[PDB]
């Protein structure tokens, strides 16, 4: 992996995020809500 | 830019070169492996294994027939069968071995062969197996046979006799397809004493044959089978 | 004072002996066991009937003859209708299992003959019919009574020429395959342990066969004068390490 | 360094290593030096061109079609036209490498393909075209090309090479199987029905992989045959079988031939002819 | 590496995991092992072919 | 000049492969980057999210 | 023997298993027989 | 570094070095220093461009062969119509390369072969084509090849080369004798038969490399010539002989015409001329 | 992808160059040598050797 | 001189043997003969 030309954009794709937090689409509610809790205590 | 010069060759496609290459999938991730008994690592690990030998092809077609040797009662110092040891053709063309010798160019080594005895338990019979060095021609009487590499079989409660045709040669590699100057020799088998059989039995006696290679064997240069076409 | 001859096998409820035998092949060194988690993928906990259904069954006798061709068996089929275990089968999406087999023939020291007795893995068959015809469910789920390779061909059905192993190889290389001889001056049965052997960690019990069987006659049958020119063959066999997994609803099958 | 043969003398004991049994089913590993006199002698030998990754490992013709470039100007059916064509992935078409990967019943490995393209004017031209051929892999689920200039070209997604005609194209592919290897055997069916086809022809849904030539016409007609190579490499084989004896017939399946030749060579003499 | 399921057995709560509203807006990660006895599996797989560098990569 | 050998693929574009090529604006300094609310790694984050299934697909 | 590829698959041929051992197939049998002794005792 | 003469005066001693007798079959190491008075001087010199190494080490022509593309309807021996061709590998064929060989008896080495392809267009045509060839390398005992179009091209097992007309092919192959090294002679035979084949012509059975040319016809016919190029790398010789005087007339034998020229110029005039 | 220009010769077959050069029988274990009398290194080693001289070729 | 293939036939040529010995070519004879001594004593 040697960058043969000056700017960024030459170079090839990033590689893996390894991020993923799925959560801020699954589950953006205000009160945290338990597994096994009730839903509407 | 780096100064290159092309060199002789370029652009051609080796169809035996062992280049890397671009995955035309990137990213992808092939699922797992799971344990999976018999896994082959190398083909002079199965060519150890034997396989019945069709010696007596001497049908008008093919047939379980091929495979039985018979065996005649009261017939003494009489031939049994015999062949030549052309690994890559004749009987043994088609068994594993063959198969596997013929996908390549030369071999080497010593072969396996065995004899299993298949007449009535109460029956008798001794045996002699012979391998002929080349040089000389297929022994045509017990008496010339024994003169070389031998084995005298008596039939009894172990069924089965191994005889190894030691690797005999001059050069240290024969040709798989058939040739002269790489001839292996011959193989014969004879009537050391006579079959007997007891009384109230008239069947037929058979031998099974089988041929296999010694952790001794070698095979060099890959190349294309005639044992298969289209179209 | 023990010997390869003599041997005894128990499992579940069920032990065989014999005083003729010739050791035992345990199919490429490796005896059967359960599915490790390392290898699981369906998420199901599964079921282990153990005892129930890792137990000798024995199925019809054949009856080996002067012209006998051979018998080819298919497993799991050829037990789908034995006992518990076959009810497990059709009442679960997904199954494993290894078995030993033991096929039987007992004549006298003055008969002889000699049988071929083979486990093939994925013994994929010919249509007679060749160029690209299929072979129909119901031809390759014989039950029990298995194929009998010296019966005429039928539409839809498997070629059956013992000589080309009903797929187009040579049966002098069968031997490639763990398998064992009853040479009857020599034998008196045959014993073939089977582990489970797939390219998936489960499968389909029922439109999958795993392995066949196969009895073929290489040393055709010879009886002392005068005496009836036939012999019984019988075969048996016991899953074990068997596992089920996916229950729903009982399976319904062509015919 | 290993041993070919070690040296052996006379023999005299109750020892047999020659007599066996082989119903037991197994084969003994008996040696020259077990029935003869023996000298010692070294392998210099590893056995490394029939290891399994050597076997399998070179490339071998495994396709031949063709396309050609002409007017597209009143044809209905491009692909019956062949102003682009199809290859529905399998290995089993040509027998060659077919025999070898079935000389076992699992097979795991990665592929590399080597795909040429020969040009060819059998008609009155005035030159030879340069033309460039758009090989694009079409997975089972994608959308198939009806029109040798569909939108399904634009191979957003699907991986496509971009080659001159008489050029080589050059790419590997991972093990796409969806088991933990290939099948060059299987013993069933796709479900549990009557009349649902048997035989590997089940789990080879590979899909296609589509050939077109990306230039417009010229006055002339070009033919443009197409040839796919395929070498395996990172092998893993198991379960080996008997040899392929009898020739194929189709694709997939172990079907043979009516009336064949036999396969065992006939004694041109006795049972004792050398 | 990761675990693709855990092993759970029987179940009698009154820890009701598979009863939710869909009202609030969330999708509760309910798992297998949450409604059915389940045993260990694992992952062997990391997902880097769905990442969106991969996605829009070509 | 180093000695060397091209091999097949030579002049092909696969629109799979992943290689450095010269970037035509040198020296061109893109906008910074801000927040922005949402950010999407893997597609199996989003398919985790459930959405209506048109179950009675009868009309 | 340098990598210029990001996937495994790129890569060349793996080099010989040097594991060889044929006795799986040439002796699964489930009690030992040593050469020399009796093959049915 | 190395001395090529030692500096030697005067001499009058019974040490009389330059009095042998070649009957013994033996050449004394005399040297200038021995029979005149000498000064010092050195090599400057190692004898690198003499090493058997280098001297085998060069490309040699070793055979020319022609191969056609032209329609092949009706053709009934494609072989013979050249719409593919064979070379009995062999390396005597072509003179030059074969004399040097044959300065030894025995030989070792690895080959490196580079392949020339020619087009030719000697009648009408409208433009060069641009044709594929391959070289297919059929080793002793496997099918050869019939039609330009066999099923045995699919070359699976067998090593071959694509590259184009006009293009260079090039690669290397180990030494592949059967033995510890190549024989340049054979006093002997395949067997003892009264009238079998004499010479290494018994043991020179490498098997034939097919070429073909992979495009379908053009309107015209293009005639491909092709040569074949060998350079010995990792060279050992042994027992070194008297070089080739007469002509040759065959492949592998010795044989040399019947009333041939004499090899040794006569004088012009006396046994005394200069 | 690493930029490089080639040079005047690139495409040439010089018969005396000596570059390395794929295999066509990848893993092929060639025999093993075994000892044989004479070995041959240099040109240089043989012409020491006397022969005898044509000297009469007046015939 | 780096190796670019996997196989020793791939390699370039040997380089000079650096051996260079005559006499088993030149002074084949049972017993030595010193140059000055009398070829036949
Ligand atoms: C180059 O053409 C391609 C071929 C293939 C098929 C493949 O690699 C394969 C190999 C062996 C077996 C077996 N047995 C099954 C499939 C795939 N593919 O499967 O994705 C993609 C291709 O272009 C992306
Ligand atoms: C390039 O063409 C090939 C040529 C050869 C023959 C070879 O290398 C040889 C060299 C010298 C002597 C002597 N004396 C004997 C044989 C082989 N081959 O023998 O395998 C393969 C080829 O293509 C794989």
């Amino acid at each position: 992996v040697i960058n043969y030309y000056k700017d960024a954009a030459s170079t090839s794709s990033a590689g893996q995020s390894l991020s993923m937090d799925p959560s801020k689409f699954t589950e953006p509610v205000k009160d945290l809500m338990l597994k096994g809790a009730p839903a509407l205590n | 830019g780096l100064p290159t010069t092309t060199l002789p060759g370029s652009g051609q496609f080796l169809t035996t070169d062992d280049r890397q290459s671009p995955s035309a999938l990137p990213n992808y991730e092939p699922t797992p492996r799971i344990h999976i008994p018999g896994k082959v690592h190398n083909l002079l690990e199965i060519i150890q294994v034997d396989t019945l030998i069709p010696m007596n092809n001497t049908h008008t077609k093919d047939e379980v027939n091929s495979y039985l040797i018979p065996l005649n009662a009261n017939r003494q110092n009489e031939q049994v069968f015999g062949t030549n040891l052309f690994i890559g053709d004749g009987v043994f063309k088609t068994t594993l071995l063959g198969e596997i010798v013929q996908y390549y160019t030369h071999w080497s080594g010593s072969l396996r062969f065995s004899l299993m005895y298949t007449g009535p338990a109460l029956s008798s019979a001794k045996l002699i197996l012979a391998y002929t060095p080349p040089g000389a021609r297929g022994p045509q009487d017990r008496r010339e046979a024994m003169l070389g590499t031998h084995v005298v079989w008596d039939i009894g409660l172990q069924s089965t006799i191994v005889m190894t045709i030691p690797w005999t040669s001059g050069v240290q590699f024969r040709y798989t397809d058939p040739d002269t100057y790489t001839s292996a020799g011959f193989l014969s088998c004879w009537y050391q004493t006579s079959l007997i059989l007891p009384p109230e039995t008239t069947g037929q006696v058979y031998l099974l044959s089988f041929i296999s290679a010694c952790p001794d064997f070698k095979l060099r240069l890959m190349k294309d089978t005639q044992t298969i076409s289209q179209t | 004072g023990y010997s390869d001859r003599v041997q005894q096998i128990t499992l579940g409820n069920s032990t065989i002996t014999t005083q003729e035998a010739a050791n035992a092949v345990v199919c490429y060194a490796e005896w059967p066991e359960y599915l490790p988690d390392v290898d699981a993928s369906d998420v199901n906990k599964t079921s282990k009937p153990d005892t129930s259904v890792c137990r000798f069954y024995t199925l019809d006798s054949k009856t080996w003859t002067t012209g006998s061709k051979g018998w080819c068996w298919k497993l799991p089929d050829a037990l789908k209708d034995m006992g518990v275990f076959g009810q497990n089968m059709f009442f679960h999406s997904l199954g494993r299992s290894g078995y030993t087999v033991h096929v039987q023939c007992n004549a006298t020291k003055f008969h002889s003959g000699c049988l071929l007795v083979v486990v093939i893995p994925e013994h994929q068959l010919a249509s007679h019919e060749g160029g690209n015809v299929s072979v129909k469910y119901t031809f390759t789920h014989p039950g029990e009574r298995g194929i009998d390779l010296s019966s005429a061909n039928e539409v839809g059905g498997p070629v059956k020429d013992v000589i080309y192993n009903m797929n187009g190889t040579l049966l002098g290389n069968l031997l490639i395959f763990p398998h064992q001889f009853i040479n009857l001056r020599t034998n008196n049965t045959a014993t073939i342990v089977i582990p489970y052997i797939n390219s998936v960690p489960i499968d389909s019990m029922t439109r999958h066969n795993n392995v066949s069987l196969m009895v073929i006659p290489i040393a055709p049958l010879t009886v002392p004068t005068g005496a009836t020119p036939s012999l019984p063959i019988t075969v048996t066999i016991a899953p074990m390490c068997t596992e089920f997994s996916g229950i729903r609803s009982k399976s319904i099958v062509p015919q | 360094q290993t041993v070919a043969s070690i040296s052996s003398g006379p023999k005299h004991t109750q020892k047999v290593p020659i007599l066996t049994a082989n119903e037991t089913g197994a084969t003994m590993p008996v040696l020259p030096s077990d029935s003869i006199e023996t000298r010692t002698t070294y392998m210099h030998f590893n056995g490394s061109e029939t290891d399994v990754e050597c076997f399998l490992g070179r490339a071998a013709c495994v396709h031949v079609t063709e396309i050609q470039n002409k007017d597209a100007t009143g044809i209905d059916n491009h692909r019956e036209a062949k102003l682009f064509n199809d290859w529905k992935i399998n290995l089993s078409s040509l027998v060659q490498l077919r025999k070898k990967l079935e000389l076992f019943t699992y097979v795991r490995f990665d592929s590399e393909y080597t795909i040429l393209a020969t040009a060819s004017q059998p008609d009155s031209a005035n030159y030879s075209s340069n033309l460039v051929v758009q090989a694009m892999y079409v997975p089972p689920g994608a959308p198939n090309p009806k029109e040798w200039d569909d939108y399904t070209w634009q191979s957003a997604s699907n991986p496509s090479v971009f080659f001159k005609v008489g050029d080589t194209s050059r790419f590997s592919v991972p093990y796409v199987g969806l088991a933990s290897a290939y099948n060059c055997f299987y013993d069933g069916y796709s479900h549990d029905d009557a009349e649902t086809q048997y035989g590997i022809t089940v789990l080879n849904h590979m899909g296609s992989m589509a050939f077109r030539i990306v230039n417009e016409h010229d006055e002339h007609k070009t033919l443009v045959k197409i040839r796919v190579y395929h070498r395996a490499k990172h092998v893993e084989a198991w379960i080996p079988r008997a040899p392929r004896a009898l020739p194929y017939t189709s694709i997939g399946r172990t079907n043979y031939p009516k009336n064949t030749e036999p396969v065992i060579k006939k004694r041109k003499g006795d049972i004792k002819s050398y």
